[PDB]
């Protein structure tokens, strides 16, 4: 009995392109700041923390003691 | 009328695609074929000096 | 000095050069070298396109500086419209 | 302003990557100042310099085959 | 109904949802029946029966937007024989595998493996990720 | 001289269904011959060349 | 810009014949008499064999591969000089 | 009659369809060798035990798949096929110099063919640089024979650019301006206009080569006062363009695929399109030292060579984002050029985005003379260049030949291809970021992985061509005739039909001046 | 040296190989991003049937796919070209090593002080010590002092050749009657490797490069055992 | 029939001809270089000498005698030989870009400098000089000639050409003498490289050009040319041009900068 | 004139599928083939 | 550059033309639904009574197929459409696909 | 696009052969130069 409503008729394609552009670019940022955490801050850290008590000739030693040089026994 | 995929589509990709598993995973692991995939986890070093 | 004895293109040009030649001279283009000029296009004042045959392609640059040419058959007989801007040309055989 | 060298210094002349002149440069010095020396009585001493920056940038080779150009009087720089 | 290679300059007909109503009708030619229909169509389309409706219809034009565009099991077949197709590359793998490749080198032996990430953890092969790092120098294990 | 092209566009317009290249006359004809088979023979020869060529020899 | 000269207002053959004779060719003239005022061989310098000269990586495709195209005794040497 | 029309042909339609037929024979060449290339590499260890001839096999691979492959199919096979029609021209400005372009490439592929089977070969990468290429480390007459073939290509091309450029600028109808001729005809003009001014280029550096290898000059040895890296400056300053020549005809091809089966009667922003492959074609000519960043160059020559070729990226960003805009509000039509196309598009793009990289001369420090390069640039070219090319030829098939080609064998091919060249080619991205040198015909133990699996990819990608080749035998034996080609009011060339006959345009198109 | 299924570089081993990893992950970030965004649009562009196939206004959009584009190009090539100049910066070496390429092995040479010169080749496969690494060990490695600022120069005595060590950031080409400049600083001791990066003939594959970073005291007996 | 201005041209052998003569020359200069022979280059000099004459032959018949040159062919064939030059120019601009890169930056095998040790330059202000006097000289007599053929003056035409052909043919014979006498060669070094290949390149162009000229002039005795209509005379001038263009070039940075 | 047409405007025969297939197998074959034994000669040579 | 409701006008003003012609009424919706935007029923009203002017009931049935196509997966548009066109479809005699059975594949 | 039914149909079987020819033309003449390589390195 009921009769239906008027639904939005005019600008379907270019509604739906302005949502999902305004959607991609809200992922973009989230993965940008994905991406931050788990590479580029990441890789910041671990080569920020190896090197900050890191003692080159304990390194040396080491490897000497190995047994890799040749000038090194 | 039925076409071609109608009659054929369903048994051409259950076919297709359990033959390409099945050949590729013999290839991948049956034939000798050396990978060589990362140590870590995998290998126990070894003395070598 | 100044003597002749170099022939000019009224005495030696020959075949299409020299048909070509004679209808500059008429004010007429039987080889297509230039762009007809636009009627207003209307029903009652179609394009005139002339042919050879009974059908010539017709490219149709709807308005100005349009970079898109729309391009169709034109036949004998009944005035035919352009698809895209519905301007009106009729062919005219020989 | 002697002796303490350990490698040759950056000399701005040839600032860059190419360090082709500068090894024939200094190898052209050190000959000049030596033949400039030996002949009025001096002392090569004076040309130490030059020499140790054309040994420490200038491939064996090179300073052999000069050498040995010298020796046959077709080294084309001027001495 | 037919078309000829002979007819390629001339209008045509096309089914396509972005075209609805194209340059020709589908059927140019009327029988003695299909002309009184025309006629009929004349006068009030609600004295036309329902397949009187239908036969105008398919008379201006071939297939409906419905069957236009309709969707195939198409993909089925091009997913199943590309499928086929890379399947029977890894036959040739097989074989090349088997008739061409001689054995690879003795230091893709385990012992010889093993005593290599031995030697590569005392150089301290990427120590800061790549390799070493990943390596427990205390517990002298790989790293959990 | 005397301008004598009038003439040789009668020669070269006569409706003889003769391409360009041959429309002179006979002549054209022999120097085509010529030069097509010095081409090809040329060309045989080169590919014997590469025969040779492509084997150790001395 | 130019030299000074004048001509023009609706120029042609006369002027470009103009042109040849009267400056074109009067200096090809001229630079004739001095090229042949100052012809007549210079004295060839003392032969050096210097490495980056008479080059020889591969011999020559004629004569008895050693010498140039245009090989003039008298001004080019050879790898090892002056031929007699 | 038949060799009046097959060997003395003046005809566009007939010249094109040779040029078409000798790229495919060459593509299974250069394919043949990449196989080979890719069998050597498959395992650890070594396969041929030659590398000479490894490295010979690497340099051939190159020579066939630009030079008789790439070039001949986009601009003498689709250029030659469709410029003409698609400016209502009755034929070429040159009819007869354009067969002589055509048949130019049989011999010059005789002569590299030569080069391989004389001696041990050309095996000198494709650069061919000295002292590697000169008379001492490559005696012999292998790479002279490489030189005379790269000359008689070079002139069949800069003819053929004369011809192209002369056609396009004045065989339009008279009101037609050069803003309404098709994208396609322009990016032909703008290659044309690349291959005249850079291919001499190449002709001088190649010459200096010759000479210094017979005649006794001295224009790359140092013993002479020469320099090796002056034959690099000659020889880049041509191959930066010709990149931008392998790919700009692709480029004209997709804008039509695209606006085609998107049901679009025009690409999107079309002068913008224009302006792009004007913008590629003349900063290609100021970008060329990119290839050089490891020889020793001065500092900010290096940092002028990274700045000029990351502009590149404006102009090419406007085309992809065009494409997609042309796709916008479409009816897509997902035809097997369509595929093409869609996978041009993001492919293309990921190996423009590697040669950004790339372009940072610091970065490229680590990067130059690796597998990162060879990913990059087989992104451009296996995934643009060959797929435009595919698209092209499944698209226009039917106008050339009048027959269909079955579009679901044409889907599985793209199918298959899809997957091959991206297994091939996606590893060696790590490959390179970790080191492996390129033009290596084995490797350290640690790239075998990714050697493995990409050698696998490349046998994928030899299914795909098998059976390119019995998807046309099959339109051939089936003989479909067209009937009825949609949108032919904005695709000229498809309003003759299919396929046009010998003569189209006898009597020019109607187009007004208003 | 690169480790099995290695996906990025090698871990730097000198503060401008550090500079040139941080610089990378900038940039591929955004070359993931743009990727990533293509692709997601062309699927939003294939997966409507509503469609709009008339004549659309380009002059707005354009502005902004040059725009930003333009943008991102700056936020690259500003960090590159620090780092490319921080590379040429002087830095005042004290050692200076040259090496001349030839085929198919690599020559030291040392000459500071002393006339020290040696070749150094690949250890054949069959002559591998074990746990030695297959084509990149050699018979004689470049010793070096870590921690300093070395000047390497490098050159060849026959055809093209390429002196490259992937961790500490460096590739020279090695040119024949040219002497070219890099410069190399270990933060570490170890062993470094590269191989020769211009093909250079049928043992292009074959012929590596071994640094061997270890304390100045250990380097200047190892020179004066070399003599 | 047809209803547009242009040339459909007659199925040719000369493509193929000309094709396989360049086959045949470079395997020619192969089998020269490397097997002592040069049976094949003697064949391949004399099919593309066959095959250049039959064409440019039958352009003439199919111009000349058939009338297809309309003004849009012609026109066309005026962009053709722009664009052919403009290829030479950059043909001859990878030759000084060679000289220019040798010479500014003279390595030590040179001495460091530049003319390099123990070259001996030709003096500019001899026969360089003279031989710039003629090409210069030229370039005003086919000026005159293109006048009098457009004024339809037949005698003065064929004398202005004759004169810039004796021209062509004294630079010639002036630089195989200059060639004959100079002390350096070929293979001294990148001085003789350089000096040679491109002025030998130019002189090439030039004997090229003079032959055009010659052409020209034969077909102006035999009455082809109208006082409108004679693009070949055009193209052989704008050759002509050309090559006096390039040798002002070659004059300043080989010969006088150079020096 | 020349004859037009599908299968008329190429310089092959389409008349019988199956000498079409022996010619197209000739024809991709020989490119394809030619690298393996340009690569067999130079093996066998040395 | 124009509001909604003068587009509208326009359209409606087209297709009530009284002698427009069968190629003006091909032009019109062929050209309508380029534009992104489902036509309004007032729009759609005076196409089908051109149709019926032009006596062609088969083409007043596609009009109704184009309006359903031009929605897209928005399944509300169409039942609105053909709920406000009912007193014309009623009028006109015009069957919907529906009731032809022409939305079956 | 339209087009005519093919004149002259390709069968299931057909297409088989053809394929199969087609491959094989591909790969034998490759499969024996591969076959044979250690024969050709012995020399
Ligand atoms: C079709 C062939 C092709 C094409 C078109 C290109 C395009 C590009 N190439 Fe590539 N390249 C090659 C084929 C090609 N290349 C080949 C064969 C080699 C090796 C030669 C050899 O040594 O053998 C090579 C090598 C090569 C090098 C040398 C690397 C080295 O040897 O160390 C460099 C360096 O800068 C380079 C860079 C680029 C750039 C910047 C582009 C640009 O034109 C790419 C532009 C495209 C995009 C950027 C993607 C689309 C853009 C957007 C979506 C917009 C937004 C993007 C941004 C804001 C970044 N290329
Ligand atoms: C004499 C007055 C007019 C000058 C010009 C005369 C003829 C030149 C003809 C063609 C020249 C073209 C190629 C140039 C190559 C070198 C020739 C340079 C000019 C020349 O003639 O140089 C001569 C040496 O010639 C030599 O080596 C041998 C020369 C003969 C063999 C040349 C073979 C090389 C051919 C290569 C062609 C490649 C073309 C490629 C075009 C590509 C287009 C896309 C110099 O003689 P010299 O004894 O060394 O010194 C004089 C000492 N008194
Ligand atoms: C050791 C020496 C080796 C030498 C090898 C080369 C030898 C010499 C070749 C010299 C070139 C001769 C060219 C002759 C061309 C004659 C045909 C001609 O000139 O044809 C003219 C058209 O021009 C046309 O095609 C113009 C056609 C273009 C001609 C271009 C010629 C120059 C290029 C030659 C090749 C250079 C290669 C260099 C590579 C390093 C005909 O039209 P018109 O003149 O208007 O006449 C019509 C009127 O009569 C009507 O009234
Ligand atoms: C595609 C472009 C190709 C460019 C054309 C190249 C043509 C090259 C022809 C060279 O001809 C050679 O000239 C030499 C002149 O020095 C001759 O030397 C001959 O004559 C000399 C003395 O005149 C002596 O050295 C010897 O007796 C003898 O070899 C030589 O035999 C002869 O063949
Ligand atoms: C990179 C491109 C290559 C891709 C892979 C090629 C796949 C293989 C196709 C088959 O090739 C055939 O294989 C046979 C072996 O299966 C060979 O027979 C060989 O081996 C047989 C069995 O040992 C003997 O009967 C034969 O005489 C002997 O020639 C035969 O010559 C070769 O044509
Ligand atoms: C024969 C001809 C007269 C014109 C005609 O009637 O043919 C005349 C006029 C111009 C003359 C030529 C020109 O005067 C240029 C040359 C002048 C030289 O003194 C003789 C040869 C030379 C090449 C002449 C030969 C001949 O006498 C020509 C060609
Ligand atoms: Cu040495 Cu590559
Ligand atoms: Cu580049
Ligand atoms: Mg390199
Ligand atoms: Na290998
Ligand atoms: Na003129
Ligand atoms: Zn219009």
């Amino acid at each position: 009995s009921t009769a239906l409503a008027k639904p939005q008729m005019r600008g379907l394609l270019a509604r739906r392109l302005r949502f999902h552009i305004v959607g991609a670019f809200m992922v973009s940022l989230g993965f940008a700041t994905f991406y931050k955490f788990a590479v580029a801050e990441k890789r910041k850290k671990a080569y920020a923390d190896f090197y900050r008590n890191y003692d080159s000739m304990k390194d040396f030693e080491e490897m000497r003691k190995a047994g890799i040089f040749q000038s090194a026994k | 009328a039925p076409d071609f995929h109608d009659k054929y589509g369903n048994a051409v990709l259950a076919s297709g695609a359990t033959f390409c598993v099945a050949v590729w995973v013999y290839m991948a692991t049956q034939i000798g074929i050396e990978w060589n995939p990362s140590p870590v986890g995998r290998v126990t070093p070894k003395e070598w000096r | 000095a100044s003597g002749g004895g170099v022939p000019t293109d009224e005495e030696q040009a020959t075949g299409l050069e020299r048909e070509v030649m004679l209808a500059a001279r008429k004010g007429q283009d039987p080889y297509n070298i230039l762009a007809p000029k636009a009627t207003s296009g209307t029903k009652e004042d179609p394009n005139l396109v002339p042919s050879i045959t009974n059908k010539r392609i017709v490219g149709c640059i709807c308005e100005e500086d349009n970079s898109t040419v729309i391009w169709f058959w034109l036949h004998k007989g009944e005035a035919q419209r352009c698809p895209s801007c519905g301007t009106h040309y009729k062919l005219v055989p020989h | 302003k002697i002796k303490n060298y350990q490698t040759a210094p950056f000399d701005s002349r040839f600032p860059n990557q190419n360090q082709t002149r500068n090894c024939w440069q200094n190898y052209l010095d050190f000959h000049r100042c030596e033949k400039a020396m030996t002949a009025k009585g001096g002392d090569v001493s004076v040309c130490e310099w030059y020499r140790r920056v054309y040994k420490s940038l200038c491939p064996i080779s090179w300073v052999s085959t000069w050498d040995d150009r010298r020796a046959e009087g077709t080294f084309p720089g001027k001495i | 109904s037919v078309v000829k290679s002979e007819d390629y300059a001339l209008p045509s007909y096309v089914d396509r949802r972005d075209y609805p109503l194209p340059d020709v009708a589908h059927v140019k030619n009327l029988s003695a029946s299909q002309k009184a229909l025309k006629e009929k169509e004349k006068a009030s389309w609600s004295s036309l029966s329902i397949d009187e409706k239908v036969e105008l219809y398919r008379l201006k034009f071939k297939e409906s937007f419905a069957e236009m565009n309709r969707s195939t099991n198409e993909w089925k077949t091009v997913v199943g024989a590309a499928m086929f197709f890379i399947g029977f590359t890894a036959l040739l793998l097989i074989w090349e595998k088997h008739y061409v490749y001689g054995p690879i080198p003795h230091t893709f032996e385990e012992e010889w493996v093993a005593k290599q990430t031995k030697r590569m953890l005392d150089m301290k092969v990427a120590p800061i990720q790549g390799f070493s790092a990943k390596w427990d120098y205390d517990k002298n294990e790989w790293k959990k | 001289f005397e301008n004598r092209v009038a003439e040789k566009q009668k020669l070269f317009q006569e409706d003889n269904g003769l391409p360009v290249h041959l429309k002179g006359g006979a002549t054209d004809n022999i120097l085509y011959r010529v030069t097509m088979t010095l081409c090809l023979g040329g060309t045989l020869y080169s590919l014997y060349c590469l025969g040779w060529a492509s084997f150790p020899h001395k | 810009a130019s030299a000074a000269k004048g001509d023009h207002g609706g120029t042609g053959a006369r002027t470009w014949r103009f042109l040849t004779f009267g400056l074109a060719l009067p200096s090809v003239a001229l630079c004739t008499l001095n090229s042949w005022l100052h012809s007549g061989h210079r004295e060839r310098p003392a032969f050096i064999p210097y490495h980056h000269l008479r080059i020889r990586t591969k011999p020559f495709s004629w004569g008895d591969g050693n010498h140039t195209f245009f090989h003039n005794p008298r001004v080019n040497p050879l790898p090892t000089g002056y031929e007699k | 009659m038949f060799i009046n029309r097959w060997l003395f042909s003046t005809n566009h339609k007939d010249i094109g369809t040779l040029y078409l037929l000798f790229g495919a024979w060459a593509g299974m060449v250069g394919t043949a060798l990449s196989l080979l290339i890719r069998a050597e590499l498959g395992q650890p260890g070594t396969l041929l035990g030659d590398d000479q001839i490894y490295n010979v096999v690497v340099t051939a691979h190159a020579f066939v798949m630009i030079f008789f492959m790439v070039m001949p199919i986009m601009i003498g096979g689709f250029g030659n096929w469709l410029v003409p029609l698609m400016i209502g021209a009755p034929d070429m400005a040159f009819p007869r110099m354009n067969n002589m372009s055509f048949w130019l490439l049989p011999p010059s592929f005789l002569l590299l063919l030569a080069s391989s089977m004389v001696e041990a070969g050309a095996g000198t990468g494709w650069t061919v640089y000295p002292p590697l290429a000169g008379n001492l480390a490559h005696a012999g007459a292998s790479v002279d024979l490489t030189i005379f073939s790269l000359h008689l290509a070079g002139v069949s091309s800069i003819l053929g650019a004369i011809n192209f450029i002369t056609t396009i600028i004045n065989m339009k109808p008279p009101a037609m301006s050069q803003y309404q001729t098709p994208l396609f005809v322009w990016s032909v003009m703008i290659t044309a206009v690349l291959l005249l001014l850079s291919l001499p280029v190449l002709a001088a550096g190649i010459t200096m080569l010759l000479t210094d290898r017979n005649l006794n000059t001295t224009f790359f040895d140092p013993a002479g006062g020469g320099d090796p890296i002056l034959y690099q400056h000659l020889f880049w300053f041509f191959g930066h363009p010709e990149v931008y020549i392998l790919i700009l005809p692709g480029f004209g091809m997709i804008s039509h695929i695209v606006t085609y089966y998107s049901g679009k009667k025009e690409p999107f922003g079309y002068m913008g399109m224009v302006w792009a492959m004007m913008s590629i074609g003349f900063l290609g000519f100021i970008v060329w030292a990119h290839h050089m960043f490891t020889v020793g160059m001065d500092v900010d020559t290096r940092a002028y060579f990274t700045s000029a070729t990351m502009i590149i990226a404006i102009p090419t960003g406007v085309k992809v984002f065009s494409w997609l805009a042309t796709l916008h509000g479409g009816n897509i039509k997902w035809s097997p050029a369509m595929m093409w196309a869609l996978g041009f598009i993001f492919l293309f793009t990921v190996g423009g985005l590697t040669g950004i990289v790339l372009a940072n001369s610091s970065l490229d420090i680590v990067l130059h003379d690796t597998y990162y390069v060879v990913a990059h640039f087989h992104y451009v070219l296996s995934m643009g260049a060959v797929f435009a090319i595919m698209g092209g030829f499944v698209h226009w098939f039917p106008l050339f030949s009048g027959y269909t080609l079955n579009d679901t064998w044409a889907k599985i091919h793209f199918a298959i291809m899809f997957v091959g060249v991206n297994m091939t080619f996606f590893p060696q991205h790590f490959l390179g970021l970790s080191g492996m040198p390129r033009r290596y015909s084995d490797y350290p133990d640690a790239y075998t992985m990714w050697n493995t699996i990409s050698s696998m990819g490349s046998f994928i990608s030899l299914t795909a061509v098998m059976l390119m080749v019995f998807i046309i035998w099959e339109a051939f034996a089936s003989k479909r005739e067209v009937l009825t080609v949609d949108l032919t009011t904005t695709n000229l060339e498809w309003l003759n039909g299919c396929p046009p006959p010998y003569h189209t345009f006898e009597e020019p198109t109607y187009v007004n001046l208003k | 040296m690169a480790y099995p299924m290695q996906l990025g570089f090698q871990d730097a081993t000198s503060p401008i190989m550090e500079e040139l990893l941080h610089f990378h992950d900038h940039t591929l970030m955004i070359v993931f991003l743009i990727s990533s965004l293509v692709l997601y649009i062309i699927s939003l562009m294939l997966t409507t049937k509503l469609t709009h196939t008339s004549t659309m206004d380009a002059q707005e959009v354009e502005t902004i796919w040059t725009i930003l584009p333009a943008i991102i190009l700056i936020l690259i090539a500003l960090p590159s070209l620090r780092i490319l100049y921080m590379m040429d910066e002087i830095n005042n070496p004290s050692l200076t090593v040259k090496t001349m390429g030839h085929q198919w092995y690599w020559s030291y040479e040392y000459t500071d002080y002393e006339d020290l010169s040696f070749d150094s080749y690949m250890i054949p496969t069959s002559e591998l010590k074990p746990g030695e690494l297959r084509l990149l060990e050699v018979d004689n490695r470049v010793v070096l002092p870590m921690e300093m600022t070395i000047r390497m120069l490098v050159s060849s005595e026959d055809v093209l050749h390429s002196w490259a060590v992937p961790s500490l950031g460096l590739k020279t080409d090695a040119i024949p009657g040219r002497l070219n400049q890099t410069t190399l600083m270990s933060s570490r001791p170890g062993l470094y490797y590269g191989q020769c990066s211009e093909i250079c003939g049928s043992n292009h594959s074959f012929m590596p490069i071994v640094l061997e970073l270890v304390p100045l005291k250990y380097f200047e007996k190892w020179s004066a055992s070399m003599l | 029939h047809q209803t547009h201005a242009y040339h459909m041209v007659n199925p040719s052998p000369w493509p193929l001809t000309g094709a396989l003569s360049a086959l045949l020359m470079t395997s020619g200069l192969t089998m020269w270089f490397h097997f002592n022979s040069m049976t094949l280059l003697m064949i391949g000099l004399t099919t593309n000498m066959l095959t250049m004459y039959q064409w440019w032959r039958d352009v003439i018949r199919e111009s000349t005698f058939q009338g297809h040159h309309t003004p849009a062919v012609q026109k066309g064939l005026r962009y053709g030989m722009i664009l052919f030059i403009i290829s030479e120019v950059l043909f001859f601009t990878g030759f000084f870009w060679a000289f220019y890169h040798s010479s500014l930056a003279p390595t030590p095998e040179l001495g460091g400098c530049w003319p390099p040790t123990g070259i001996h330059p030709l003096n500019p202000l001899e026969v360089p000089l003279l031989n710039t006097s003629v090409l210069l000289a030229s370039g005003v007599s086919i000026t005159w000639a293109h006048h009098s053929l457009m004024e339809g003056d037949r005698k003065h035409m064929l004398q202005a050409l004759f004169i810039t052909i004796t021209l062509g043919v004294y630079f010639t014979l002036l630089q195989a003498s200059e060639y004959y006498e100079a002390p350096f060669t070929i293979s001294d070094g990148v001085y003789g490289s350089t000096f040679f290949v491109a002025t030998g390149f130019h002189g090439l162009h030039v004997i090229i050009g003079s032959t055009f000229l010659i052409v020209c002039f034969f077909r102006q005795l035999k009455f082809h040319f109208t006082s409108n209509h004679h693009f070949g005379f055009e193209a052989a001038a704008w050759y002509w041009h050309f090559v006096d263009v390039v040798w002002l070039f070659l004059y300043v940075s080989i010969y006088w900068w150079g020096s | 004139h020349y004859e037009e047409g599908p299968g008329k405007n190429i310089p092959f025969s389409v008349e019988n599928k199956w000498r079409l297939l022996a010619m197209m197998t000739l024809f991709f074959g020989s490119g394809f083939a030619a690298p393996f034994f340009i690569v067999r000669h130079q093996l066998l040579k040395k | 550059h124009e509001t909604d409701e003068e587009f509208d006008a326009r359209w409606v003003t087209y297709f009530n033309k009284p002698d427009i012609d069968a190629w003006e009424l091909r032009k019109g919706m062929n050209t309508l639904v380029g534009y992104d935007l489902v036509p309004e029923p007032k729009i759609i009203d005076a196409a089908l009574r051109a149709c019926r002017r032009l006596n062609d009931f088969a083409s007043a049935v596609r009009i109704l197929e184009v309006v359903k196509d031009k929605a897209g997966p928005h399944k509300e548009i169409y039942p609105y459409v053909i709920q406000e066109l009912r007193p014309t479809l009623n009028e006109l005699g015009i069957s919907t696909p529906e009731e032809l059975g022409l939305d079956k594949v | 696009i339209t087009a005519k039914p093919a004149k002259t149909p390709t069968s299931p079987k057909e297409q088989a052969i053809g394929l199969s020819v087609t491959f094989l033309s591909f790969l034998l003449p490759a499969g024996w130069v591969l076959y044979h390589l250690d024969n050709y390195k012995k020399s």
